[PDB]
């Protein structure tokens, strides 16, 4: 019931669109409403597209599993992944 | 944070106030925007419940509108449609503004999520217009607009705002549902529902109109009406249609209005060309040229007519053209100029049409009625050659320099179509020689310009002989100046000596018989020999006396007569001065002149009536002078003038000179083709005979076109000249 | 020409129309509504914006009049929060409550520049801080117990 | 009697 | 232990990769030994990375075919496998022949199935455009490989990525 929670969700995601992925995880790490409202596939799919060519290494244990079904799939009504951050957590340089 | 149940009644009242055009106030619009915003900012994204009501309301409203325009008359519904469409569009735009927030909070979210079948609110109104009102009423409204376009084509004007509104609506209903981000004017439904029907109606109507107009009007008025129809169709596309129809409608109208009747167009063309209607031919070409590659055969038709006209032109000249070159060249040049004027104005100087003109002009210049009368094509340039001689002979009339340059340019234009250019070269060289050795030329700058034009037309070696002729006559003038300076410095002579030194190779000339030089003339000839021995001992002279005139005093008569004549005539007069009674054999043994030319000069002397035969009652103009026939100088003859000219050509020697020139150009043709085949066969060494003659034709087509018996004779000459060997059995292939 | 404005309080903020063209809501409203001399002096209610913050957005629009629109695609743009013009830096030296009211009013008026700079400023106010720091800043108490707080640490893992 | 005062002629220059 | 370094990308790249390999001071280069030189192939010699890792590699030149007998016997007692690949993003690339070659040199009949295959997708210089490694790996379909692998974007001249790829297969020495 906070003021930031009471903000419209369109500008709320617009705010989070400017957040760096390194800083975004800690904001969603505060639990409550912010742990699930940061798990939006639409925002992270934009994150994946703008950060995939930047990286320079892929491993066997964290290979981009079915990535062609995630980023090159463009639009798909089967957006029930809900774990593009987990994909990003797998695709991050770590 | 207010649920949709409370918002929706007020929102629906406001939206219905928007759609029913009552000029809704600004406060109500901002209140509706506030309602939509407060609903959307109350699952993760809540716009589906609002979108469904907007989708269902638009479906409900249009169905209620469709009943009003269900089955009214065709002229009515279109107007109705336009009016409704206009209001709908405006209403939708205002509606869009409210759901402008729905255009960012939720519709963008659904498009990002990938759930298709969703649209922006303005695009939603357009799509539901494409599925509730445009689809059932589309056939009726497009039939109505085709009927109204037919009415406007028939002549009755009508309000074009209705048609422009219908076409604008048809353009705007084309939406890319899958990719709304893909902008640009999409014309899918405009082409699928209007362009096909409109094009088919235009095909049918112009088919009917063109068939009726051909069956009820002449061809030229049909050309006028067809040009008017094409311009009016470009106007119709420009004013109240779409831009993209411009190419397709123009192509379809050209295919149905001009192409499908193109055959009957040819049926008029020559007939039109028979009437010399230059403006009508211009209209004809302007309409035909809109069809690609349709002019071609038509183009050829023009060529044929010109050729026929050219032959008829020569038939207007008749037999007189064979001996009067001025009328013949003027007739040919007039036909060429008239058709050049017709092709440069009506036909817009088309390259293909100019090529057809040039081909036809060559075809009736190289072979026409006078060439058939002279049984040879070589008469065609020669007469033209004689014509330019008639424009360089120093006559009593003095032509102006500018118009002389213009008509020599026209002569060069005519000569450009001559095949046998070498015949013209030799004849012009001979006539230039006859002009220069008698210094009987016109203004010298005209001669230089004509030579320069010939050089520009046919390279350097074509007129290198004439250029060295001019430099030789200049050298001869300077040599005469040197001779007169030396003789003024040295002892004086007895006569004014004005020799013209000539080149033995360039100038076409033949040495006459021997001569008995007079002693007083020998006294100056020996002085000239000493002169050229002092100046240049490396040159030799022949001194032909066929072309050498001069005036002699006439003391043994009534008074001093300064009449001039030929060197043979001066020799005869001096021989009679020694003794006034000479026989033909006596003149032959004295002057050492062969029989034929001596007989010719004696008969032209008797024609001049300067002296009489031994018998006055005997024939003069029809007598064959035997060697024993005596002639006595008629001392009783009186001359009307002190200076009398006798040097006039004889018809017999005129024809002899013409046939000698024909033989000379024949042997030059033989030598040129011999040297050409020698130069060609060394390049290939394997080329066969027909290919060899084809290559020869290609390389010397700029000079002449030899006859194939001459080609065979040259082939035989080069075979028994042993320059190259023939292949036994297969006579086609040769080798060196 | 100028347009009447009216907040949720009851006062008028008469401003030039080209100043108000930054709102594509207001721009559309002036574009397609049948503009004429009739019904032009009536104030337009805006029942979602406070009066003082409406004055603030009016001042922002007046300051952001001369800048031409740079229409560019944001997908190839580097989203950085340190490129804010300095004028907005002294403009947004105000407490978080009316700043969130400003964000909501900007979203209502879809002011692209103002919404962008407010989002950049709150991103700056979020970036580079521990979750406890944001929790203290915007006072959202953790509803979950200590085991979720333990597992989210290994979930985020920086 | 016959006396000469003017007589032009043509001679052919030939290179040897 | 040993490290068979193969791949047709040695001749595909404009820049000579072996030239900078033998000219790096910290990499501890060594000239080709005739004792370790295969018949008609390169000489795999010691390249002590950072003067701290004890390991030998086996360089193989660009050879294409089933594996030839000269390479199957050498590949037997090797800790892993090394393959060099194109990384420029210009046009379409061969994803089936390279996969077949990968399956040929990574046959389970040649030893332990756990031997990794380090794939060095390389470009000429830093100014040359590079295909993203995420796009290339899935195009090569490395999910079906089912034994460890690594695709590292590296530069031949600046050796930025050569050490990172080699360091990973050195961790697989115990495994």
């Amino acid at each position: 019931a906070s003021t930031l929670t009471r903000l419209p969700i369109d500008v709320q995601l617009y705010i989070l669109s400017f957040l760096s992925p390194h800083d975004l995880c800690q904001l969603g790490s505060t639990n409550h409403y912010w742990n699930e409202t940061v798990r939006d596939p639409i925002l992270w799919r934009y994150f994946l597209l703008r950060d995939l060519p930047s990286w320079s290494s892929v491993d066997w244990k964290s290979l981009p599993d079915l990535e062609i079904l995630k980023k090159p799939i463009s639009e798909v009504t089967d957006g029930a992944f809900f774990d593009y951050m987990a994909v990003y957590r797998m695709c991050c340089p770590y | 944070q207010i649920g949709l149940d409370q918002i929706w009644d007020d929102l629906r009242a406001g939206i219905q106030q928007v759609y029913t055009r009552q000029s809704m106030a600004k406060s109500r619009y901002m209140e509706l925007y506030t309602h939509v915003y407060n609903y959307c900012t109350s699952a993760q994204f809540v716009g589906l419940e609002l979108y469904k009501r907007l989708k269902e309301f638009l479906k409900n409203y249009l169905t209620n509108l469709l009943k009003d325009g269900e089955d009214l008359m065709d002229e009515s519904v279109l107007k109705f449609y336009t009016q409704q469409w206009e209001d709908y569009r405006f209403s939708s735009k205002v509606l869009n503004g409210i759901c402008a927030y729905l255009n960012r909070h939720w519709v963008r979210r659904e498009c990002d999520e990938g759930r298709k079948g969703i649209y922006e609110i303005y695009s939603l109104a357009l799509v539901t217009w494409r599925d509730c009102l445009f689809r059932p009423l589309n056939k009726q409204v497009t039939n109505a607009v085709l009927k109204l376009i037919e009415k406007e084509r028939n002549g009755e004007t009508i309000n074009t705002r209705l048609i422009s509104g219908v076409v604008q609506s048809y353009v705007e209903l084309g939406l890319n549902e899958d990719d709304a981000f893909a902008k640009g004017p999409t014309l899918t439904v405009y082409k699928e529902s209007f362009e096909s029907q409109f094009l088919a109606d235009t095909e049918r109507f112009y088919t009917r109109e063109s068939t009726e107009f051909l069956q009820q009007n002449p061809v030229t008025e049909y050309m006028k009406k067809a040009e008017a129809r094409l311009l009016e169709e470009q106007r119709r596309v420009q004013v109240y249609l779409h831009e993209s129809t411009q190419d397709e409608l123009a192509r379809k109208c050209e295919q149905v209005l001009i192409e499908k009747h193109l055959e009957i167009f040819h049926t008029e063309f020559q007939n039109l060309l028979d009437a010399d209607k230059n403006e009508d031919l211009g209209r004809m070409y302007n309409l035909v040229s809109r069809i690609q590659d349709g002019l071609g055969e038509l183009k050829k038709l023009l060529e044929t007519h010109i050729h026929n006209q050219g032959l008829a032109a020569i038939e207007k000249c008749g037999e007189a053209a064979l001996n009067d070159p001025k009328m013949y060249v003027q007739t040919v040049l007039d036909v060429h100029k008239k058709y050049n004027a017709l092709v440069m104005s009506a036909f817009n100087n088309d390259a293909g049409f100019v090529a057809a003109l040039d081909k036809a002009c060559g075809r009736f210049i190289n072979n026409n009625a006078v060439t058939k009368m002279a049984q040879s094509s070589s008469k065609s340039p020669e007469l033209l050659a004689r014509y330019c001689d008639s424009l360089l002979k120093k006559s009593s009339k003095n032509p102006e320099e500018a118009e002389l340059e213009d008509t020599l340019n026209q002569v060069m234009v005519v000569f450009k179509y001559i095949e046998d250019k070498d015949v013209f070269q030799k004849f012009y060289a001979k006539m230039l020689a006859k002009r220069l050795v008698h210094q009987n030329s016109a203004s010298d700058d005209a001669e230089a310009s004509m030579i320069s034009k010939l050089k520009q037309a046919c390279g350097f070696e074509y007129t290198s002989k004439l250029q060295r002729m001019f430099q030789d006559i200049g050298v001869s003038k300077d040599l005469n100046e040197q001779f007169k300076k030396h003789l003024t410095n040295s002892e004086p002579l007895d006569l004014d000596f004005s020799i013209q030194v000539l080149s033995s190779g360039s100038w076409p000339f033949q040495q006459s018989c021997t001569f008995a030089l007079p002693s007083e003339l020998e006294r100056s000839y020996q002085r000239f020999t000493a002169f050229y021995a002092s100046r240049h001992s490396g040159r030799k002279l022949t001194w032909l006396y066929q072309l050498s005139k001069g005036e002699l005093v006439t003391n043994c008569f009534k008074n001093r007569y300064t009449l001039q004549a030929s060197t043979f005539q001066m020799a005869i007069l001096l021989q009679y001065n020694t003794e006034d009674a000479y026989t033909v054999q006596q003149l032959t043994d004295s002057t050492q002149i062969k029989m034929d030319i001596l007989a010719q000069v004696l008969q032209i002397l008797l024609k001049s009536k300067l002296l009489v035969l031994e018998d006055e009652n005997a024939n003069v103009d029809e007598v064959e002078l035997k060697p024993d026939t005596l002639i006595k100088l008629y001392l009783g003859y009186k001359n009307k003038k002190l200076r009398v000219n006798i040097n006039v050509p004889m018809k017999t020697e005129q024809k002899q000179e013409q046939e000698t020139t024909h033989k000379n150009i024949e042997e030059d043709r033989k030598l040129l083709i011999q040297a050409a085949i020698v130069r060609i066969m060394k390049m290939r060494k394997v080329l066969k005979h027909q290919q060899l003659l084809g290559e020869v034709l290609t390389q010397l087509s700029s000079r002449f076109k030899p006859r194939v018996p001459v080609i065979k004779k040259c082939i035989d000459i080069l075979i028994e000249k042993e320059y190259l060997e023939r292949v036994d059995g297969e006579k086609d292939t040769y080798s060196y | 020409p100028s347009i009447k404005l009216q907040s949720s309080d009851g006062e008028i903020f008469e401003v030039d129309v080209e100043i108000a063209k930054q709102s594509v809501t207001i721009k559309t409203m002036l574009e397609d509504l049948g503009m004429d001399d009739e019904g032009d002096d009536d104030p337009v209610p805006l029942p979602n914006v406070n009066a003082a913050i409406l004055k603030k957005v009016i001042q922002w629009c007046t300051h952001h009049k001369d800048d031409p629109p740079p229409p560019e695609d944001d997908e190839n743009k580097e989203k950085r929060t340190d490129d804010i013009p300095v004028w907005d830096q002294e403009f947004l030296k105000v407490d978080q409550g009316t700043l969130f009211e400003l964000i909501l009013a900007a979203n209502y008026l879809d002011i692209k520049g103002l919404l962008d700079v407010t989002c950049k400023t709150v991103a700056n106010m979020i970036k580079g801080k521990t979750p406890e720091e944001i929790r203290k800043t915007f006072n959202i108490k953790n509803d979950f117990t200590e085991e979720e707080e333990a597992q989210v640490r290994k979930e985020n893992q920086w | 009697r016959f006396e000469v005062k003017k007589w032009n002629a043509v001679a052919l220059w030939a290179w040897d």
